[PDB]
């Protein structure tokens, strides 16, 4: 989630000193939540290395481009584009779409850089298998990689090589319909969009607090430092300093709870990395629907996007 | 600080009373007078001579 | 593997970092309780912290104006403890949840999960206690040398088809053998071999 | 009036701090103030002047000091979030902020400490702090082909440490 | 406190801050003690090796109507003096060389007229004094510490065995405090005495009767500053390091600690203050 | 868990009209309590799902 | 402790000097159970998952 950045003391107090004096006698208050944010601003950038530098090395595609008869086109780099994404890659981000002391910091990693690490995990793949995982990439055909991960699931090597032609015509099929769908409905991107719909609500929230009285003679500081006498503010400006420390501590105690549910949710995106992207899970519905087959990775805007092949037996 | 701030709706009242009076003449006070005459209001932002 | 126990044992004395998680534990519980003992020495809005110099400083019918202050005070900050302790928990039970786990799925059996375990195939894992932690040491085992060799799926020796059987054709040229993917062992061809 | 300067202005009992520079938006003959949609003020106009001008607060955010190590050296460089490098009074401009004490060098190489926005900055050897583009790894190519298979000739087991605190 | 690193926010001698030298030294024809203004907190360090330097005159304008502080050092005690006291225009200590007897006995001890009324008086701990003319470098470094806050009067002092060379040395060493004084009075400037070291070759009299030999004092104010403190076991002040004085002391401030680990770290937050003010008001010149 | 739904006017301030607009002077802290608890009782019917 | 009787029993202009303390501290008891639920919820809902 976008890191979001807040002075204390430029909050609470506002720029006059008379505010910063009054707000240092609560002590710990103003650093410790200047502090928390600090923490989750940090988190957030270590997410998204657990969750995508999975790879020691970055591995780069073949130019013949021959893989047994499956167009992988689409999900890999294109390089007359730029930033060096795939086209379902560029769909996804074209979906999703300082004010008074807050300030987001940038990320550690560039859209652009973590389009490369996917399309390293995924070139690795491709080439390599589930070795890369383990250690230095060791190169399989397409076709007996594919043939072994059948046998994973139970299906005979048989079935792949002599139904080549027909599981390739079906692969470059299911991706030309999960194209179609997201460009369709913003429904499949719902759950990225719904953490940055909180997070600025929250944001939203908290600047709207500064309006409210609090029971103070009026919002502004400004106003009740210049139409006030120096012991008569004592009195206002304290109701206003309390108001918005405790909107300050909500804030700060709400985005703890939805950072960890972030968190909770890179943790499931590791091991989903680790599992499917490398290796194959035998578990049931870990990854995708049905036997998993394998799965590619993609980069969206503040998240993972997986694409999983499962296998799913039609007749009997 | 009446000088260097600045108002809207500036409203001027005179009237003539005891000495006894000048008490009730102040925000959120009860008096015969005050109460049956001439009533400050309870938020009211104003100097009072 | 006995020299591999070697490194890890010369490793963890010379640096902080492999018990760096552990570490960053204890300063955060040790610093969150530190701040609120320092919370009670500020006052919020009153002539003075201490209880008993307001008292005597101060008149009983005025005083319960200033205390309550204090109180108002001293309990947000031990609020704040009591709700960032909790959070923090959470991290440690979420944390703690995950190393059952590992227990189970890596001292306990070997997991076929890659990177559950280490970095690479995982064939045990030892445990070995810290303060107020867990350590695991796992032993993984990963493919260090490789030859390229020229392949072919399958091997059509009368007119059918042969497919090897639980492993992968290699071939120097001269002639063909059936190798297990993983570790490289050549064997001529035979019915055992391929189907 | 002074515009485009940074200055401390009282227009008609309002209070505020920032640059004040002239505005397009268009104020129906009625109105004398402006807000945002959070409700600040945004533009006012001035009694005499009878113009509309835009108001955005001058400055924000922390300074961040990058240490190689204290028992390394005792220099150190800052980064301004905020600046952008002619507000701030071996300057570089970046997307993460304003830096300085830094020169930045074109090869890339890990980062051993993140200054945001992908540039990172770490030691190098005569001796000064330099930001530079991260490169994520060595990039190599593996060899794919259609009859090409790689098949390791000898393994290592190597024990491997993770740590987690349980209670 | 012991073994802990404090943070303190009081009046401090900004680190490297300007220090401007005050000289009474003839070598020809020099002799310079003039008034000096006094902030809050003003700090003196002097550097004597015959004792020329032995007095500070604190007052808001020695006029001896507003209440004034004389400090007279004298080898059987140190001298605290608070009266209206009616000061001349040049005041110092007065010291012979006689021949019948080798000692050095005050000449013209008229610093003051007289005292109208005393709101306080006091005699320091006893100490004693050297009292020997020699030519020399200075073989020992003075230092104290005045300032006044909350109506009471605070005297910082340590002394510095290394003579060295003529200025500071850079070694660092705290600084405990000699005394404390109930006396409240307003302050405004200061003035230091010196010992005129009158001989036989001097003309005699006590407008051009006079031969010093070398002084040398510096005179630094003090503003509020956040300094962190490290206490070593024992308790003294082994070293300390400033809140503000470059980007790096910022770091180690927030951190608490002497030496900070490599990384990336955020302290005062900085926002651009405003050069000029400007108040825009209607034209109406109408008087209401 | 039982979805539990708190109105911050019902508890708070009550019945009375006085305590609505004292309230009101708060800001959207009765609003914002609100927010939280439905999205707790929103995802409890997630969880079962 | 009860709005009615304090309404009832004190008038307008010093009311709210003792409703605003209610309205504070209730503001409170609120604010710590709609937390205390988020902290809940987000382990029910692991345990859910
Ligand atoms: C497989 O790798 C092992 C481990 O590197 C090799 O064992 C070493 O071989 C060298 C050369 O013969 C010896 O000098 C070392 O003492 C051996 N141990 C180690 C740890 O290096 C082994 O030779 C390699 N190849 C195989 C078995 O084919
Ligand atoms: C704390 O102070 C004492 C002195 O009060 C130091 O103890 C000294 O230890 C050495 C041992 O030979 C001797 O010099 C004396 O026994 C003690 N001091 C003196 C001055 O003679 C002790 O080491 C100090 N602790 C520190 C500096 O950490
Ligand atoms: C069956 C046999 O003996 N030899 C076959 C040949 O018939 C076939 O044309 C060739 C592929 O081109 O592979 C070989
Ligand atoms: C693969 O997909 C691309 C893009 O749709 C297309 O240009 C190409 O012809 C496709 N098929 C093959 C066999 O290359
Ligand atoms: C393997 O693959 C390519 C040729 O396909 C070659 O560049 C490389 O040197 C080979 N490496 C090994 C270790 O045999
Ligand atoms: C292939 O394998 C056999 C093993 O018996 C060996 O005789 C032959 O030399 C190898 N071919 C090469 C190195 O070209
Ligand atoms: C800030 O930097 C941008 C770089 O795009 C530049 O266009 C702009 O003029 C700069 N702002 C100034 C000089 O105020
Ligand atoms: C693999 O490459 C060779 C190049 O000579 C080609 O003849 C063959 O058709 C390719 N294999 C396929 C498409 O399965």
């Amino acid at each position: 989630m976008t890191k979001t950045s807040v002075d204390c003391t430029m909050y609470i107090c506002g720029d006059s000193t008379e505010c910063s004096n009054l707000l240092l006698q609560y002590g710990s208050f103003c650093t410790q939540l200047n502090r928390a944010l600090t923490g989750i601003a940090v988190e957030q950038d270590k997410n998204t290395q657990e969750v995508f530098a999975q790879v020691k090395q970055i591995y780069k595609t073949p130019p013949i481009k021959d893989f047994g008869g499956f167009n992988f086109s689409q999900i890999l780099p294109d390089p007359s584009k730029p930033s060096k994404r795939s086209f379902i890659e560029d769909l996804l981000f074209n979906k999703v779409t300082k004010f008074n002391g807050l300030t987001v910091l940038p990320p550690l990693l560039t859209d652009e850089m973590i389009a490369q690490y996917t399309s390293a995990l995924l070139a690795g793949t491709i080439t390599s298998g589930w070795t890369f995982g383990a250690g230095a990439a060791l190169q399989i055909p397409f076709a007996m990689q594919m043939a072994y991960r059948f046998n994973g699931i139970g299906v005979t090597q048989n079935v792949l090589y002599e139904n080549q032609k027909l599981i390739a015509n079906q692969f470059n099929s299911a991706i030309g319909k999960i194209q179609d769908s997201l460009s369709s409905t913003a429904s499949a991107l719902g759950k990225l969009q719904d953490v940055v719909n909180q997070n600025a609500q929250a944001l939203n929230t908290l600047v709207k607090q500064l309006s409210s009285n609090f029971g103070a003679i009026s919002s502004v500081l400004n106003d009740i430092l210049s139409r006030l006498d120096p012991p008569e503010a004592e009195v206002q400006i304290d109701r206003l300093i309390t108001g918005r420390l405790q909107s300050l501590q909500t804030y700060v105690t709400q985005q703890l709870i939805r950072a960890a549910e972030i968190r909770a949710s890179a943790n499931l995106a590791a091991t989903k990395m680790s599992e499917c992207v490398l290796g194959q899970s035998k578990r049931v519905d870990f990854c995708g629907k049905g036997y998993h087959l394998m799965s590619f990775p993609q980069s969206a805007p503040h998240g993972v996007v997986f694409l999983h092949v499962t296998y799913v037996p039609a007749q009997e | 600080k009446l000088n260097d701030l600045c108002f809207t709706n500036v409203y001027a009242d005179s009237f003539v009373i005891r000495g006894d009076e000048v008490r009730q003449i102040a925000p959120g006070q009860t008096g015969k007078i005050a109460d049956y005459n001439y009533k400050l209001p309870d938020d009211f932002t104003g100097c009072v001579i | 593997f006995n020299s591999a126990i070697g490194k890890i044992q010369d490793s963890l004395s010379s640096t902080a970092s492999a018990l760096g998680k552990l570490q960053d534990v204890v300063n955060q519980n040790a610093q969150a309780l530190n701040t609120l003992v320092k919370q009670l020495s500020s006052n919020f809005g009153a002539i003075s912290s201490v209880l008993n110099d307001i008292l005597s400083r101060l008149d009983p019918p005025e005083a319960e104006v200033q205390i309550d202050r204090l109180i108002t005070g001293r309990l947000q900050s031990l609020q704040t403890y009591v709700t960032q302790q909790l959070i923090r928990a959470a991290e440690i039970r979420a944390s703690a949840n995950l190393a059952a786990t590992k227990m189970s799925e890596c001292v306990l059996g070997q997991s076929k999960r890659v990177d559950f375990c280490g970095k690479g195939y995982h064939l045990m894992s030892f445990p070995q206690s810290a303060p107020h932690g867990v350590v695991f040491l796992h032993v993984t085992y990963v493919p260090a040398q490789e030859k390229n060799f020229t392949t072919a799926p399958a091997i059509c020796h009368d007119g059918k088809a042969h497919f090897p059987r639980e492993g992968v054709f290699v071939s120097n040229g001269t002639h063909w053998f059936v190798t297990q993917r993983n570790f490289y062992e050549p064997q001529i061809i035979t019915t055992d071999n391929t189907f | 009036l002074v515009k485009n300067k940074c200055v401390n202005f009282n227009f008609n009992g309002l209070t505020g701090t920032g640059v004040l520079t002239e505005s397009n938006k268009k104020f129906l003959p009625f109105q004398q103030f402006g807000r945002d949609i959070a409700d600040t003020t945004d533009a006012v106009r001035d009694p005499q002047t009878l113009e509309i001008l835009d108001i955005t607060p001058c400055s924000f955010g922390g300074v961040s000091v990058i240490t190689p190590g204290t028992n390394t050296s005792n220099q150190v460089a800052v980064l301004y979030q905020g600046v952008n490098c002619t507000e701030v009074p071996n300057v570089f401009q970046t997307r993460a902020g304003c830096l300085i004490g830094a020169e930045h060098v074109n090869n890339s190489y890990e980062c051993d400490i993140p200054i945001g926005a992908g540039i990172c900055a770490s030691y190098q050897t005569s001796q000064s702090i330099i930001a530079y583009t991260m490169s994520l790894g060595a990039e190599n190519s593996v060899a794919y082909s259609n009859n090409s298979i790689a098949i390791p000739t000898n393994f290592t087991i190597s024990v491997t440490t993770e740590i987690l605190p349980v209670s | 406190r012991s073994s802990v690193l404090h943070s303190t926010q009081d009046l401090f001698l900004p680190f490297f801050s300007n220090v401007t030298w005050f000289h009474a030294i003839h070598v020809t024809k020099r002799f310079d003690n003039p008034v000096l203004p006094f902030n809050d907190g003003v700090y003196f360090a002097s550097t004597e090796k015959s004792n020329i330097i032995r007095g500070w005159i604190f007052g808001t304008t020695l006029d001896s109507k507003t209440q004034s502080l004389l400090i007279v050092n004298n080898a059987t005690n140190v001298v605290i003096k608070v009266c209206e006291f009616q000061f001349c225009n040049d005041p110092f200590l007065g010291v012979y060389y006689h021949k019948n007897n080798k000692s050095w006995m005050e000449s013209e001890f008229r610093v003051y007229s007289s005292a109208n009324n005393c709101t306080f008086e006091y005699v320091s701990q006893p100490f004693l004094m050297d009292l020997e003319g020699k030519q020399g470098n200075f073989k020992n470094l003075r230092e104290f510490v005045f300032k006044n806050i909350d109506g009471y009067f605070k005297i910082y002092s340590k002394h510095t065995p290394i003579n060295l060379v003529r200025d500071l040395p850079q070694g660092f060493s705290a600084l405990e405090p000699l005394v404390d004084l109930p006396i409240g009075i307003n302050i405004t400037r200061f003035q230091t005495l010196l010992a005129l070291h009158r001989s036989y070759l001097t003309p005699g009299d006590s407008s051009s009767g006079w031969t010093a030999g070398a002084a040398a004092y510096y005179v630094g104010y003090l503003q509020p500053r956040t300094f962190l403190l490290k206490y070593n076991e024992n308790g003294t002040i082994t070293d300390a390091v400033d809140c503000a004085l470059d980007p790096l002391s910022e770091t180690k401030c927030t951190l608490k600690s002497f030496t900070v680990e490599k990384g990336i770290y955020q302290t005062s937050n900085f926002r651009v203050q405003p050069t000029e003010s400007i108040v825009r008001f209607p034209n109406i010149t109408n008087l209401c």
